């Protein structure tokens, strides 16, 4: 639902 | 208000992302990620901090699968494992970066007290003056990808941010962080890359390449 942040280094 | 140097540290969409401020505090954050990772890499140290009966709101240490480094995290939700009712699955919010992950409790420890000192580094923002190209709220995946590209999220690209507006937080439809429940407004920012050769900032770039519409 496009509410959870994503981090991918 | 004055411009500030930031990294974009995590992205959900152009109207929900997280920044870290560059300065003494970012240097201290990098040092803390180093120290926590070195520390919790030892089983003796982990046994000094074994997790028991975790609860929502608890601030813990957790391993990030994607780099095997240890981070501060907030427990946002706890649910039974559906395969395995004897275990739980934890919804974690990484307080210094802004991303969320679901994790097994086996990958969590209590946080050594002195690691609490540094203020939580991730600040939730939205990009000012834009809205989705979809009007029937949701962003096209291509728009999200474009924003991730322009910000170079999680690759330590310095940007310049300026708070130019505020809006109230939407009512929550999911479990959320304690901070997201304090009544604090969301900052709406201008963002630009001082290293790209464009005079346009990121909002204006997205609008003029058809990835967003003006407000």
């Amino acid at each position: 639902d496009q509410g959870r942040g994503r981090r991918r280094p | 208000s004055k411009p500030m140097e930031v990294y974009v540290s995590a992205v959900a969409s152009p109207t929900k992302f997280w920044v870290q401020l560059i300065g003494p505090q970012s240097k201290k954050l990098a040092s803390m990620v180093q120290e926590m990772t070195s520390y919790y890499s030892s089983a003796e140290n982990r046994a000094k901090h074994v997790l028991t009966a975790p609860y929502v709101g608890q601030i813990v240490a957790a391993v990030f699968k994607f780099d095997e480094k240890w981070y501060r995290a907030e427990i946002v939700d706890i649910m039974p494992n559906q395969y395995n009712p004897k275990e739980q699955v934890i919804d974690l919010y990484f307080v210094d970066y802004g991303d969320s992950e679901y994790i097994s409790p086996a990958d969590i420890c209590e946080l050594r007290t002195d690691f609490l000192t540094l203020r939580f580094q991730a600040v939730e923002c939205f990009l000012a003056n834009v809205k989705s190209t979809i009007q029937t709220i949701t962003w096209p995946k291509s728009s999200i990808a474009k924003f991730e590209e322009l910000t170079e999220v999680a690759h330590w690209r310095k940007l310049i941010a300026r708070v130019v507006t505020y809006k109230e937080r939407p009512r929550a439809t999911t479990a959320v962080s304690a901070a997201a429940k304090e009544g604090t407004p969301l900052p709406g920012v201008e963002l630009f890359d001082p290293a790209d050769n464009s005079e346009l900032n990121i909002a204006d770039l997205m609008i003029t390449q058809g990835f967003a519409l003006p407000l």
